[PDB]
């Protein structure tokens, strides 16, 4: 029935079909996460070390996994129009300074109210979150200048470094309101050597486990 | 300083009384007489089926055959509506592709989204490869909205309250419109090619000259963002459907709200509109899996072309107006006629 | 864009040879090719057809089972094994370029040609002229027929003119029988209907000169046109 | 000749009767809604779902059949069905049972694939490997017991037409012991793999600091074999009927329980199917116009 | 600063509030009258036979 150069056109189809799926299977197999947290929370150090004029891509390969991290800070502009674009995304990590009673007008609790937009939105119902907590080693001396009292009045009970970093732990993972969707995998960077690359690997594997996991009925 | 504010309120208030003192008829009382347009039943004749993600928005070209349609897997698809073939498969360099265009003599197709450039590819190439073009850096908000208002010059709309007049050769913007207080998420050219319109997420519309380079006039009435805008086919008139659930006609010349398009069941917001060859019929698509045909001028809702699996994310009426291809965040378009 | 090509010379009957037709300066893995050959002296005898990916391959019944084409993409080459060679089979080889896709513009480039001297159901097609006397600046038509329809059901009336200037490969100058292939002067124009085609020259002046061949796709084998020659 | 009736066997009739009937309305109503909801929503017909799909159809085809027959015989010996159908009802009755043990044995190796090597499910269970595998799973149903087509007697311990013990038992225990093994051994392993492959990956993330997997394994393990192994082994080492207190009765009844609880563990707890559910009790009146 | 930001404002308001003006009503009557003129040719309004549908079943 086809002409002659019809069945031509199909046949070019049919190639350009095959390419599409061999090229999705290859995207497929590809880890994404989103990258989000202020500047100054030591995000560009995290992306320096663990990569080893809008939207920043970062290609990582740890153990045979190749990771595609969406730095998106540039994007100095109304989020809620772009931010449905990473729905599908395995993981968003999320970093802050645990140092972030600088910037007085406070930016410790500016951070809990990004942390709670971010984590009860409705695109991110599913999708977990990496939380790491920067600046360990001055903070460690930071809490002693000053204790957490003149961010949080109720503050750590004993004023020491484990006592208040394991308070400020809590407080961010008790924003989650959805304990059962979500698994919130927080670190302490302390400018670790690769802990950075490990840790994230060990929750992406993580996630992609319970994914299966629930994709089969198991969970 | 205060008494700058001041004018500035005293000049909102005449306009509002100006437009108050032409409304001495509503499109309603006019266009209640005409006989209403009967249930639209529309099959899905054919489904383009390929994409891997979420289609993004689609354009038809000149020709009425072939249409473009972009997705965030990576991927620009021309397909050929008669058969369902992929003419081309471009591979795009930044996956996050928010809009795509094609141009009216065909030779080009271009794409842009949130690396903030407007890719222009050449297709009728001798290597027979489509090859980009140019990129048109320039902008720094992603790029909501591409329409090739010829071979040589285009015009972009962007998420940093800016819009663009950008000639391709030269590959720098000519022209700047700005004004909007907010991101810019819509453009529709005018039938003439003179003058073109775009939708703010300021809840506000501005209609642009693009030789003279500075707005013409502002329309106000949305609740919430504008997310599309389209040109009635006359180019006296357009319609622009926001996140408020409400689609709203507006006339250039009586310069106000002409009609509000909306439904009680009808909660969430709209995603792109569209008319037909006549202007009598309104095709938006909206966030709740399914599009709505509105009878343009009576405001009915006449019909549903209701087969998606996800969110309906755009839509086109071709230029004979023959058939609406409609594509969804389930990545397949499909083409009701 | 380039086609250089190789492989011919002199072969005793009954022997074999390997045409190489090597492509530069295009996607070669996305064009389909053919090879078509032109006797020393008559008009052109399309011989094979290879399709992009080699999902598809037709032979001229007068080669079927004695030459088989083949194409590698990696090193952008085509390939025309001939065994058992008559005399029948001298003659210049083209390696055609062809794209198939909705609006494209098949056998739109043509190889540069190489001879090969041996030691010693078609769609009907006819042109009414072998020869015509021609004056620069007037205007000249040329008609051509075909034994069937050529207009398929989709409306894509398959025919292709094609133009050989003395010592040149032939280049592509209309197809679909009325769409003008890009870089032509625009002169030319084609037209008519199933079974009776042709094709006008307005203001004609130097380059035009030369031998015109039709040919159709609706059907393999492409039967081409006798060749109707434009001299001073 | 065809006949089951024993003062002995009396008291256990009449439970035997109630648990069939129970057996047929739970699978029944378990396997009629499964299939609904892989039909309702497209989203649950990838390609692992097929494994399901599959051991649902060929429960209830001992759910809707062949069930109600067995609870007629332990029911008053008429016995309608003729000596032609019970040929063919012991033959659609194995076949039934050897495709869900099949199908558990694939749902075992496709969730190990997934959970262990995700990489290597598609290799395995892709278009056409999916369809060779559910299609294979019926071949070999049926070519296991086809040359034991005229041996489906009735066996009076049994009250229900199915292979005689005494006739063809080489064969027959031959091919009985294939599915013990296949049975024990992949769903043993593969859960058992996948249990390990979860707790490595718990202890990792641990490592790195400052519950449903292991019960849900365990409870289909643990109904896989106290459905089949009683009967299976029961049958394997008694060559000679002998049957004290009748437990081949009993040992046969346990194997009805699979067709029960195979929805449960497979299409209730699944999370997919509860959405599927839960959406289409909420949604009500907007789903009632969905197609 | 924001000084200039007002002066655009006004400025552009300015200029806005010179334009023609014409009554809503002649605008409903011009879409009423455009919208009746092609009607016949709508494929969508009324749908054009199979025969000349080119977007017939597959």
């Amino acid at each position: 029935t086809l002409s002659a150069e019809d069945k031509a056109a199909v046949e070019r189809s049919k190639m350009i079909d095959r390419n599409l799926r061999e090229d999705g299977e290859k995207a497929a197999r590809e880890v994404k996460l989103l990258l989000l947290g202020a500047g100054e929370s030591g995000k560009n150090t995290i992306v320096k070390q663990m990569k080893i004029t809008g939207i920043v891509e970062t290609h990582f390969t740890f153990k045979d996994l190749h990771f595609k991290m969406f730095d998106v800070g540039a994007q100095r502009s109304e989020r809620k129009k772009w931010i449905h674009c990473f729905e599908g995304v395995t993981a968003i990590i999320f970093c802050v300074a645990l140092s972030d009673y600088d910037l007085v007008l406070n930016r410790m609790h500016a951070s809990m109210k990004l942390f709670d937009s971010i984590c009860n939105n409705k695109w991110f119902t599913d999708t977990s979150i990496i939380l790491f907590l920067n600046k360990k080693d001055l903070f460690e001396e930071k809490i002693k200048k000053s204790p957490l009292t003149i961010c949080y009045p109720e503050y750590a009970g004993s004023n020491t470094y484990e006592e208040a970093a394991a308070y400020i732990q809590c407080q961010f993972e008790d924003l989650n309101k959805r304990k059962d969707t979500k698994e919130i995998y927080t670190h302490f960077t302390c400018s670790t050597d690769t802990k950075n690359v490990q840790f994230v690997f060990d929750a992406v594997t993580d996630v992609i486990i319970k994914n299966n996991l629930k994709d089969c009925g198991l969970f | 300083l205060d008494q700058l504010r001041q004018e500035a309120e005293q000049l909102k208030n005449q306009i509002r009384d100006a437009r108050k003192a032409c409304a001495d008829a509503t499109l309603s009382q006019i266009t209640n007489n005409i006989d209403p347009v009967g249930r639209i039943q529309m099959r899905t004749r054919r489904t383009l089926r390929g994409h891997l993600a979420k289609i993004y928005a689609m354009h038809w070209g000149t020709d009425s055959r072939l249409l473009v349609s972009a997705s965030q897997d990576g991927k620009l698809i021309i397909w050929d509506s008669y058969t369902t073939n992929k003419v081309h498969a471009i591979p795009l360099r930044s996956s996050w592709v928010m809009t795509c265009a094609y141009a009216p003599s065909g030779n080009y197709v271009a794409c842009g989204g949130l690396d903030n450039i407007c890719s222009i590819y050449n297709l009728k190439t001798r290597e027979g490869n489509v090859r980009v073009s140019r990129e048109l850096a320039g902008h720094t908000g992603y790029l909501s909205c591409c329409r090739f208002l010829d071979d040589n010059q285009i015009v972009t709309s962007s998420g940093d309250t800016t819009c663009a007049l950008w000639d391709i050769e030269t590959g720098q913007q000519t022209t700047t419109f700005t004004g909007h207080t907010g991101d810019v998420m819509s453009l529709s050219l005018a039938p003439d090619t003179r003058l073109f319109v775009s939708g703010a997420c300021d809840a506000s519309a501005k209609l642009w000259d693009v030789r003279e380079g500075m707005c013409r006039q502002t329309f106000t009435g949305h609740e919430s963002d504008i997310n599309a805008i389209c040109f009635f086919p006359n180019g006296n008139a357009f319609a622009t459907g926001s996140d408020d659930a409400t689609c709203r006609l507006f006339d250039l010349r009586a310069d106000q709200e002409l009609m509000t398009y909306s439904h009680d069941n009808i909660i969430c917001g709209i995603t792109s509109v569209s008319f037909s060859k006549s202007g009598r019929l309104l095709l938006a698509g909206y966030d709740d899996f399914n599009c709505n045909v509105w009878d343009a001028l009576k405001a009915d809702r006449a019909g549903v072309l209701a087969g998606h699996d996800n969110r309906v994310s755009c839509l086109g009426v071709t230029d004979d107006g023959m058939a609406v291809a409609t594509g969804s965040w389930d990545s397949f378009l499909k083409i009701w006629n | 864009v380039q086609l250089v090509e190789s492989g011919g010379g002199l072969v005793q009957p009954g022997g074999s040879r390997k045409l190489s037709c090597s492509a530069s300066g295009f996607a070669f893995s996305s064009f389909g090719m053919h090879w078509v050959r032109q006797a020393p002296e008559k008009g052109l005898e399309w011989v094979a057809y290879i399709s992009s990916g080699s999902g598809t391959i037709y032979y001229a019944d007068t080669v079927k089972g004695r030459f088989t084409i083949s194409r590698d993409d990696p090193k952008n080459t085509l390939f025309l094994q001939m065994t058992s060679l008559r005399s029948e089979d001298t003659a210049m080889y083209y390696c055609v370029r062809s794209i198939y896709y909705y609006g494209s513009s098949p056998f739109d480039f043509w190889g540069q040609g190489t001879t090969l001297t041996v030691s010693s159901s078609d769609i009907v097609m006819t042109q009414a002229t072998s020869s015509v006397p021609v004056t620069p600046g007037e205007s000249v038509s040329i008609s051509c027929r075909s034994s069937k329809s050529l207009l398929h059901s989709n409306g894509n009336t398959y025919l292709y003119w094609f133009l050989q200037r003395p010592g040149q490969s032939p280049q592509l100058l209309i197809y679909r029988m009325s769409n003008l292939a890009s870089g032509v002067p625009d002169r030319f124009s084609g037209s008519g209907s199933g079974t009776a085609f042709t094709l006008t020259i307005s203001r004609l002046e130097a380059e035009d000169v030369g031998v015109y061949y039709c040919m159709q796709h609706l059907e393999y084998p492409l039967t081409f046109g006798a060749g109707t020659k434009l001299e001073l | 000749n065809f006949s089951c009736y024993h003062e002995s066997v009396l008291g256990y009739r009449y439970v035997a009767v109630s648990w069939g009937v129970v057996v047929a309305v739970t699978g029944t109503v378990g396997n009629v809604l499964t299939l609904l909801a892989l039909a309702i929503q497209p989203k649950l017909r990838t390609r692992f779902n097929l494994l399901i799909a599959n051991l649902t159809l060929a429960d209830l085809l001992y759910c809707t059949l062949l069930q109600p027959f067995s609870v007629d015989t332990y029911l008053h010996l008429h016995w309608r069905t003729g000596a032609t159908f019970c040929r063919v009802f012991g033959l659609l009755l194995f076949a039934s049972n050897s495709v869900s043990i099949l199908t558990l044995c694939l749902i075992a190796l496709g969730r190990y694939l997934l959970i262990a090597h995700p990489k290597l499910f598609p290799q395995v269970f892709s278009a056409k490997g999916i369809v060779l595998a559910l299609v294979s799973t019926w071949v070999v149903g049926v070519a296991s017991f086809a040359p034991l087509w005229p041996i489906y007697i009735l066996v009076p311990v049994v009250c229900t037409c199915s292979f005689d013990r005494i006739r063809g038992r080489p064969y027959t225990t031959i091919l009985m012991g294939i599915y013990f093994v296949l049975g024990l051994s992949s769903v043993g392993i593969f859960y058992c793999l996948i249990h390990r492959q979860v707790k490595r990956a718990a202890q990792a993330l641990d490592q790195y600091k400052l519950g449903k997997v292991t019960r849900m394994c365990f409870a289909v393990f643990l109904c896989f074999a106290l459905s089949y192994i009683p009967f299976l082994l029961l049958n394997i080492l008694d060559a000679r009927v002998q049957a004290p207190r009748v437990v081949h009765m009993l040992a046969a009844n346990l194997t009805w329980l699979n067709g029960c609880i195979n929805p449960v563990l497979y299409a209730a707890m699944n999370r997919q199917f509860r959405q599927a559910y839960g959406s289409i009790l909420k949604r009500g009146p907007r789903s009632f116009h969905r197609l | 600063a924001s000084i200039a930001q007002a002066r655009k404002l006004v400025e552009q308001l300015k200029m806005e509030a010179n334009i023609d003006r014409i009554k809503v009503s002649k605008a409903a009557a011009d879409l009423m009258a455009y919208c009746e003129a092609h009607a016949k040719e709508d494929p969508l309004l009324t749908p054009v036979p199979a025969s000349e549908n080119p977007f017939r079943e597959k």
